[PDB]
């Protein structure tokens, strides 16, 4: 009816195609990040496992948009890598510019402007993508943030995007600590969240991926866990399942 | 899904069974009842079950509406319909679709007939309704309006429990071995539709018999439920 | 000209509780009709002169055969052979005179004669169509007003158009004013429209008159407005009364052509209804209510003044509006003192007036699954939560706004 | 006195007693997809004592899926040539637009058919029109259709009017098929009819040509073993083709050539292409 | 028949319709015998120059 064209206004000013966008990243793989003062992590579901498909790649839904932040992504693919580019592009320009890191709000706000931009003009359709950027720096420590497609964006201690991210939200929401997570908690309430949530079972290491930054001798380190420590880390889950049995 | 059962036996048997605890309490009693199970599993199978114990003239419709066709009488499922069971004073009537008969054409002329004769403004009572469909949400509003309709309820997918219990009830016939393990069939086969148990169970019967057999074995349960489950795959729309 | 309702059987039952004076009023009530009862008993008992013996009468039995045919009277000869016809159209000029007034004689108005000789029996009946008859009703259904509570204005303006009118109009004649004809009550369904429709047929001095909107859809064609226009000749002819069209929404919509070609043919119901309500002549003194649940689909050429005088709007109770009702509702059952109706009240919003009833009645309904007759504010949480779990909306516009 | 029943479903009895007349081994290739069914149908009708003694609840929804032209009429007809019951198709397709919803008018009357006589069956294929997903509930006379599909599963499903009256849809492709009337309890057999692969191809073949004047010098092995993907009508039409290429040529017995050019002739693809699309 | 816009491939298999013939193309002289057919029963002089007019 008031569809088709962005600009259009719906009699009761609601612009239909960027909502029917953000109702469109449903159909997106699960993604999940957590604040965990001390440290900060990310973790996604890798649907869509074949047997045949190689995974040559590192990583496949997390990118290092930058040498102290990272950000993992959920909708229409040729959009996410237009973006990624964009926001390294952003982030190298600034460096340039001043010779110093971009803070992550000032890059989360650039891309937002961006997404406003295309929901703006009638010439294009906006963009379908909404992600999560997960940074230090100097002026607030560490960050957690999220963008939608309409191009607001927030700042969360713990948030997830796609998929089921009602129940998602609702478990964290109810078992979430503040100022208390130190990292491993937060590895264990994400691992938690992801198998409650995700469909398959016993939660195969294959099935996520989870990526943690952190700070080290004033330096700061994003490393994208290998299949062993995601092994460990499932393992004890179960272990601790089967000792909440009968008691 | 005994939740349910006992709701239906609240709306329905106590008003007209029980008219004395209602007027006491001083509230009207209700009268519309909706079952919606995305599924639809159990749902009138509870119809025909309420309808044994009815003790009350038990009236139903089910055929899309019935003659509303080419012109002979504009709304003929009504008026005379409800007089009809007013006249049998104790009643309930089925309404096995649901979903014909509006869902927002010159069909919801009887539609909204229907809904003001079920509405008050010189309607009477002891006739009790309960409405069968899936999605509830494309059916009008004002038959979902809480005086035309009064409890809502879902019939959802079967648990393991739920779905163990099921097929217990029909496999009180079967002459299972000693050796099968129902926990482990209702484990194997998440995401239950009730009728794919009765299934199963049938299917497993008929493996029996092509070997000539009377005996029904753990194997033949999990090659049973191998063949009602059906997959659907696709590659390269997997994008996003 | 005629009457109208003759229900109202003592509404003064004012203690509204176990008290000895509802049990002193109603055996009051008890007295008068078994005594009204034994007034009708005995009142044939006294004086045995059974229409003396009998007299006159034997001639009329005698000259009229025990069977009357019907036809119409069709144009009169003064000696007595008015053409007449039967139902087969069997026109047959034909004498007319016994012990039979002649006075009532027009053309088109249904005659009575005899079955053999086909002679005028007399008695030039007097009715109509039974599909109309039936809906006459005189049994008011519940109170007038006091149940109804938060409409002041909608209440004020219905009063204006109709009760007062009928009341005094002093006003009027002296100001020169017409009352307003045509209301249109509208509003999100369950506002209550029927139950302000109820409320002023408890307290109509004048007869009241019911319709479905989508009952005029008679299968043969043509028929169906005929229906319509002997309808409002009835209603003109009982005296000055309130003809009420529920669900108007389903004979008159954007009147849109044909398009399919399947001629549904309820436009020409639609067209004979407006010229009646509004067009040549004069209507008299009829009132007109109408109710509807979406207004805008109407087409313009039903709703317009000299028709629809009034368009009352019936808006979701906010929160005062909404307190009435509920505090209403709740009046005739046992509360306890913890219950906080306001809290709900200003808890949840979007709420119309049949929800409420839904909700004190499944309120009342788990206090009694928990085998307890006094209620507690703990079922109104849990009724609350049960009765709106239907309604799911809102798009994702959580975030942007 | 009260006369004798009246009406009769589709021409007549088992529409008309004009039997398809087809045998089973005179339809050779589909000996699973016979099995099948026959177990579905025929076993149930016919003696179901054992059925009982296992207590089964035999089903009545069964249907076949495969491509435009693979066996699924012929099996259809050659059950009716061999069954008992009153099978009366006469489900013709029926858009209408006066009386709409017949599925209860036939169902009903099959079912006062099943009772009159014995238990009936009914069979069809093209109701892929019928299958539908609902989708939108307020496009007027677009909802006709989603009309007809609710009385129909209302009709299968219904309520204890069983008198094992089975269904057979043999229209397929079921993408639009609703899961509605797609259930353990509604249709409960599929059964796949593929193309006639090598050691079916033969089988169609020698079962055509039995009735034939067969040369002596056509190796239908060549045929046989040869590549190309060709469905049961086509070979059909290949016979019938050389047929009358030898007839053609006042041949009355037709000769290996005949069977070549019928052959090729039938075997046309796209037969426009345009070059593109590869 | 061409007047069916719609051709079922079912019909066209072998068999049901056994082969399509098309309606060959007048080259001028079929018009010539088709003018002189319907040119028999017309009482004229005689000379008649039916190419002439077939040209025309
Ligand atoms: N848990 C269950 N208990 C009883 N019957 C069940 C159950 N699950 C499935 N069924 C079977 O499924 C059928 C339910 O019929 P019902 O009246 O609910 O049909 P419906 O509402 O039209 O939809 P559906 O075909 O999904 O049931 C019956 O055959 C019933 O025996
Ligand atoms: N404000 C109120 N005060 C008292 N009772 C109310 C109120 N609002 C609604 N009700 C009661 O709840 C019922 C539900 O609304 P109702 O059935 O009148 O629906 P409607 O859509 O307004 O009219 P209709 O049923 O004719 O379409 C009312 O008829 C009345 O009995
Ligand atoms: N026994 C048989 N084995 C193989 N092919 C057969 C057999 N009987 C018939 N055929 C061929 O296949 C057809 C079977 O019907 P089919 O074309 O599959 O139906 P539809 O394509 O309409 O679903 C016959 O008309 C004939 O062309």
């Amino acid at each position: 009816r008031y569809d088709s064209r962005t600009t259009i206004f719906s009699p009761e000013g609601r612009l239909y195609q960027v909502e029917y966008a953000m109702e469109a990243i449903g159909h997106a793989g699960t993604c999940l990040g957590i604040l965990a003062n001390d440290g900060v992590l990310l973790a996604a579901e890798r649907r869509n496992i074949h047997k045949l498909l190689d995974e040559v790649f590192f990583s496949e839904k997390i990118y290092k948009l930058n040498e102290d932040m990272a950000c993992s992504v959920a909708g229409i693919t040729s959009d996410a890598n237009v973006l990624t580019n964009e926001l390294r592009l952003i982030a190298q320009r600034y460096l340039l510019q001043y010779q110093e890191p971009i803070p992550c709000e000032q890059l989360v706000t650039a891309l937002c402007d961006i997404k406003q931009a295309y929901t703006q003009f009638g010439g294009k359709r906006p963009f379908g993508v909404s992600l999560l950027y997960i940074g230090w720096d100097k002026h607030y420590g560490f960050q957690l943030y999220q963008s939608d497609p309409s191009g607001n964006y927030g700042g969360w201690k713990a948030t997830c995007i796609g998929n089921n991210s009602a129940a998602a939200v609702s478990m964290l929401k109810q078992d979430y600590k503040e100022g208390e997570m130190t990292l491993k908690s937060a590895l264990a309430l994400a691992i938690k969240v992801l198998n409650k949530t995700m469909d398959v079972s016993k939660l195969s290491a294959e099935k996520v991926e989870i990526a943690t930054l952190t700070r080290e001798n004033g330096k700061t380190v994003i490393r994208v866990l290998k299949q062993k420590e995601v092994e460990q880390l499932i393992k004890k889950h179960e272990e601790e399942e089967a000792k909440a049995e009968r008691e | 899904l005994d939740k349910q059962i006992k709701e239906i036996k609240e709306v329905i048997e106590l008003p007209v069974k029980h008219p004395e605890l209602f007027e006491a309490l001083g509230i009207a009693q209700p009268k519309g009842v909706l079952l919606y199970g995305p599924p639809g599993t159990g749902k009138t199978l509870l119809a025909r079950a309420v309808a044994h114990h009815t003790d009350c003239t038990f009236i139903r419709v089910s055929g899309s509406e019935l003659v509303q066709k080419f012109i002979g009488e504009g709304a003929r499922m009504v008026r005379e319909l409800f007089v009809m069971a007013r006249e049998h004073a104790p009643s309930i009537i089925f309404m096995d679709e649901i979903d014909s008969i509006g869902s927002s054409s010159e069909v919801q002329r009887t539609m909204l007939e229907l809904l003001n004769q079920l509405d008050g403004f010189e309607a009477t009572k002891n006739i009790k309704v309960i409405m069968a469909t899936n999605r509830i949400d494309i059916l009008d509003s004002a038959l979902l309006r809480p005086g035309r309709i009064d409890r809502k309820i879902e019939f959802p997918p079967p648990n393991e429990e739920a779905r163990l219990d099921i097929l217990k009830i029909h496999s009180r016939k079967m002459n299972l071995t000693r050796g099968i393990n129902l926990r482990k069939i209702a484990e194997l086969m998440p995401g239950a539709s009730g009728a794919e148990v009765k299934g199963v169970c049938t299917e497993a019967g008929m493996y029996a018999l092509r070997e000539r057999r009377v005996h029904v074995t753990q194997e033949d349960f999990e090659m049973a439920v191998a063949k009602v489950m059906q997959k659907d795959s696709e590659k390269n729309m997997s994008i996003k | 000209t005629k009457g109208p309702d003759a229900a109202s059987k003592l509404p003064l039952v004012t203690p509204h509780t176990q008290c000895r004076l509802k049990l002193l009023k109603l055996e009051r009530i008890k007295d008068y009709l078994l005594m009204e009862e034994e007034f009708i008993r005995n009142q044939e008992q006294m004086k045995p002169l059974e229409e003396k013996q009998e007299e006159e009468r034997s001639k009329v039995d005698d000259l009229r055969g025990t069977p009357m045919s019907v036809g119409t009277l069709e144009e009169i000869i003064d000696d007595n052979h008015a053409i007449v016809s039967t139902s087969v159209g069997s026109e047959h000029y034909v004498s007319i005179l016994s012990f039979v007034d002649k006075d009532l004689l027009e053309p088109g108005c249904s005659v009575l004669l005899n079955h053999k000789v086909h002679a005028v029996i007399g008695v030039l009946m007097d009715d109509t169509d039974p599909l109309v008859t039936v809906m006459k009703v005189e049994k008011a259904p519940q109170e007038t007003y006091a149940d109804i509570g938060g409409l002041d204005n909608q209440i004020q303006e219905i009063k204006e158009s109709v009760e007062l009118p009928l009341t005094h109009p002093e006003y009027y004649e002296e100001m020169g004013i017409k009352p307003p004809k045509g209301v249109i009550l509208y509003g999100p369904p369950g506002t209550g429209k029927t139950l302000l429709a109820k409320a002023v047929a408890n307290q109509t001095s004048a007869t009241f008159l019911r319709v479905v909107g989508s009952e005029l859809i008679q299968k043969y064609l043509g028929d169906g407005p005929k229906l319509v226009r002997e309808l409002f000749r009835v209603a003109e002819e009982h005296a000055p009364s309130i003809v009420f069209i529920d669900e108007i929404d389903a004979i008159g919509t954007k009147r849109y052509d044909s398009n399919s070609g399947g001629e549904r043919e309820i436009q020409r119901t639609m067209l004979e209804l407006l010229n009646q309500l509004d067009g040549f002549d004069s209507r008299g003194d009829v009132k007109v209510i109408m109710a509807t649940n979406r207004i805008e689909t109407l087409d313009p050429a039903l709703i317009r003044p000299g028709r629809i005088d009034r368009k009352i709007e019936f808006p979701l109770p906010d929160e005062k509006t909404k307190k009435r009702i509920f505090q209403i509702h709740t009046s005739r059952m046992t509360l306890a003192d913890d219950v906080t109706l306001d809290d709900l009240i200003m808890a949840k919003d979007d709420l119309s007036g049949a929800d409420i009833k839904a909700i004190c009645t499944e309120a009342g309904l788990m206090a009694l699954r928990e085998r307890r007759m006094k209620v507690t504010n703990e079922d109104f949480k849990k009724s609350k939560e049960n009765v709106l779990y239907k309604k799911q909306e809102g798009t994702p516009e959580g975030l942007y706004l | 006195d009260v006369l004798p029943p009246e009406a009769d479903s589709s021409i007549m009895m088992l529409t008309s007693d004009q039997k398809p007349d087809v045998m089973y081994a005179d339809i050779g290739g589909m000996d699973i997809q016979k099995q099948e069914v026959r177990e579905a149908v025929e076993l149930p009708l016919t003696h179901f004592e054992l059925y009982k003694q296992i207590g089964i609840d035999p089903p009545r929804g069964v249907l076949m899926y495969g491509p435009p032209g693979c066996g699924k009429t012929m099996l259809a007809k050659a059950v009716a040539h061999h069954t008992t019951a009153a099978f009366i198709r006469v489900v013709g397709s029926e858009f209408v637009q006066k009386y709409l919803g017949e599925g209860p008018r036939m169902v009903r009357d099959v079912f006062r058919l099943a009772k009159e006589n014995a238990p009936a069956i009914i069979f069809i294929d093209e109701i892929d029109a019928i299958a539908t997903k609902r989708f939108d509930a307020q496009t007027g006379a677009d909802r006709e259709v989603q009309r007809i599909l609710l009385e129909l599963l209302n009709q299968m499903d219904g309520f204890d009017q069983n008198v094992n009256v089975k269904v057979i849809m043999a229209t397929n492709r079921a993408d639009t098929l609703d899961p509605a009337l797609l259930r353990p309890g509604r249709l409960d057999r599929k059964i796949e009819f593929p193309l006639p692969d090598r050691r079916q191809k033969r089988l169609i073949f020698s079962t055509i040509t039995s009735k034939m004047n067969l040369s002596e010098e056509v190796d239908l092995e060549d045929y046989v073993a040869r590549p190309d993907k060709i469905s049961g009508a086509d070979i059909n039409s290949i016979c019938q083709e050389s047929g009358m290429l030898a007839v053609r040529e006042n041949r009355y017995i037709v000769l290996a050539k005949d069977f070549e050019k019928a052959y090729k002739t039938v075997i046309k693809k796209d037969e426009q292409e345009h070059e593109f699309y590869k | 028949t061409n007047r069916p816009d719609t051709l079922d491939p079912a019909l066209l298999r072998p068999g049901r319709l056994d082969r399509k013939i098309h309606i060959d193309l007048p080259n001028e002289q079929a018009r010539l015998d088709i003018l002189k057919i319907h040119a028999g029963p017309i009482t004229k002089h005689g000379e008649i120059d039916y190419e002439a007019i077939v040209k025309l």
